[PDB]
């Protein structure tokens, strides 16, 4: 038995996958400005807000 | 004498004027880019290496 005139099935074959990435270095400093262990940064006027 | 202000400048003769600052070039530059970023050349007062630098 079957309960559509028309049935249509749709699938979608465009997922997006993570992939890493060969460009943010890191600077293993010592502080106690902020909380978190790691804080990302544009320029140096960010820093000094910190 | 505070709060009055006052401003030296230059006459007739052979001089020099030299003004110093509690504060440093470096110090002060990160301040004043974030208040106002629209000018592109960089001309300073202090004359002394590391203000240069």
């Amino acid at each position: 038995y079957q309960d559509k005139v028309v049935d249509v099935e749709v699938s979608l074959g465009t997922q997006p996958i993570d992939t890493v990435g060969f460009e943010t270095p890191m600077f293993l400093a010592m502080h106690g400005n902020f909380p978190e262990r790691i804080r990302f940064y544009v320029s140096t006027a960010g820093m000094v807000a910190d | 004498v505070s709060p009055n202000v006052v401003s030296v400048g230059k006459g007739a003769g052979v001089y020099k004027i030299v003004n110093e600052s509690s504060e440093t070039v470096a110090t002060v530059l990160p301040s004043v880019i974030a208040e106002n970023h629209n000018w592109y050349f960089l001309a300073t007062e202090a004359r002394s290496d590391a203000d240069i630098v």
